[PDB]
């Protein structure tokens, strides 16, 4: 927790304040990671790292949206509350996928 | 895939060719080797009935903005839409597609 007094930093830690986690684990969001979007892990391991922020884009004809531009509402999915004593684990089996060609001919 | 639209199948249903047998009139007292050209008119009547089962994939999407449906203006006019005429032909108004759900690349 941020406290902001006569502008002094104050920073203490909530032992009750919860942070949400959950994956979008049947894609029906707007799949943004693969655009090389630069906020991805840190290249040095002890480099700790920013967050980026999610935000998705849909139909619009010129700057205004239509009727099929969709608005997905996060918080409409079942998360998952962690506050400060859990932890998140998801497996993950990657589908059949060629092998990569690592081999110039 | 068939250009106009459908789905492309290496053994579609087959076709079905019905025809109602020649049934020659009265044919000469003396032998003649011709093809009997002279047939009595006639021709048929039935019923013909073709069930074909279809496989759905419902739809799944989380998204909020409410979808974009297919309805019929709710408005007076002087016939209903796909409904007969006053002399009793039936007139469809519009081509209907069948892409109006909303699916996120």
């Amino acid at each position: 927790e941020v406290t902001d007094n006569n502008g002094v930093k104050t920073i203490a830690n909530n032992l009750t304040s919860t942070v949400q986690v959950f994956t979008d684990s049947d894609y029906q969001l707007p799949y943004v990671l693969g655009s090389a979007h630069e906020g991805c892990l840190p290249p040095f391991p002890a480099d700790v790292f920013m967050i980026p922020q999610y935000g998705y884009l849909t139909l619009n004809d010129g700057s205004q949206a239509v009727g099929r531009s969709s608005f997905y509402c996060l918080e409409y999915f079942p998360s998952q509350m962690l506050r400060t004593g859990n932890n998140f684990q998801f497996s993950y089996e990657f589908e059949n996928v060629p092998f990569h060609s690592s081999y110039a001919h | 895939s068939p250009l106009m639209g459908g789905f492309g199948m290496k053994h579609p249903p087959p076709q079905i060719l019905i025809k109602n047998t020649p049934v020659p009139a009265d044919p000469p007292t003396a032998f003649n080797k011709d093809k009997l050209n002279s047939f009595i008119t006639q021709y048929s009547t039935g019923q013909v009935s073709v069930e074909i089962e279809w496989e759905l994939q419902k739809e799944n999407s989380k998204r909020w903005n409410p979808e974009i449906q297919y309805t019929s203006n709710y408005y007076k006019s002087n016939n209903v839409e796909f409904a007969v005429n006053t002399e009793g032909v039936y007139s469809e108004p519009r081509p209907i597609g069948t892409r109006y759900l909303t699916r996120n690349l």
